[PDB]
């Protein structure tokens, strides 16, 4: 069988929310558009070691701030991913309103917040600054959608809390548009050790 | 071992066919996105 869930994806306008969605190619082409509530509707299957997950992610089609997205856009979610960039301090500072506007109608779900675009070097939210918490609810990557570093990080995360299960993989990786940039190995390396010990 | 029907679709629930929100049997419209159920 496959399980299914809905999956918000939410943060500042011009983070790359949907720039991150769109490099799962098929979950492109069978997107879906609901136009009452200004939403493309992504179908994200993974494929793990228990058989097929697809996480159902909604992008936003327009550039609401925190408190802006209509009811509908947080009805039933069972996941959430929190975007911002981190070479837009203010994008980091405004992700506790969206977790807070996303706690207030849905309470207890797993979240994921991705700091996006570290392919740029000229990182203003450094990793050492990144704000962790307590939570077992709530992990941390940095991700760069337009060369698919740590792409699968998120989905997988969030796939072992929703399912229980700490050993749940990735049997193969979804097909993803080919990179536009390259992640530099050497700042790669540098911002997983800093993120390994900050969190612990 | 599979999921073990730890999501199935419980009984009378259908999925929505615009933005694929799981409804209860006697909801007529989507509670999400209130398009009518197929
Ligand atoms: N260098 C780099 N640029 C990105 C990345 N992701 C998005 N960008 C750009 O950020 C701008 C907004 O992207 P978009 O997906 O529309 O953000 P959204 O408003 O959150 O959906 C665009 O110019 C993207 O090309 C990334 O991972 N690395
Ligand atoms: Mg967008
Ligand atoms: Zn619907």
């Amino acid at each position: 069988p496959q399980v299914q869930f809905k999956l918000v994806l939410v943060g500042d306008g011009g983070t790359g929310k949907t720039t991150f969605v769109k490099r799962h190619l098929t979950g492109e082409s069978e997107k879906k558009y609901v136009a009452t509530l200004g939403v493309e509707v992504h179908p994200l299957v993974f494929h793990t070691n228990r058989g097929p997950i697809k996480f159902n992610v909604w992008d936003t089609a327009g550039q609401e701030k925190f408190g802006g997205l209509r009811d509908g856009y947080y009805i039933q979610a069972q996941c959430a991913i929190i975007m911002f960039d981190v070479t837009s301090r203010v994008t980091y500072k405004n992700v506790p309103n969206w977790h807070r506007d996303l706690v207030r109608v849905c309470e207890n779900i797993p979240i994921v917040l991705c700091g996006n675009k570290v392919d740029i070097k000229d990182r203003k939210v450094k990793a050492k600054s990144i704000v962790f918490h307590r939570k077992k609810n709530l992990q941390y990557y940095d991700i760069s959608a337009k060369s698919n570093y740590n792409f699968e990080k998120p989905f997988l995360w969030l796939a072992r809390k929703l399912i229980g299960d700490p050993n749940l993989e990735f049997v193969a990786m979804p097909a993803l548009a080919p990179p536009e940039v390259v992640m530099d190995p050497a700042l790669a390396a540098q911002y997983e050790h800093d993120l390994e010990v900050a969190q612990t | 071992m599979g999921f073990e029907g730890m999501f199935t679709k419980k009984e009378g629930q259908w999925d929505c066919s615009v933005c694929l929100v799981r409804n209860e049997a006697s909801a007529t419209k989507c509670i999400a996105c209130q398009c009518p159920s197929k």
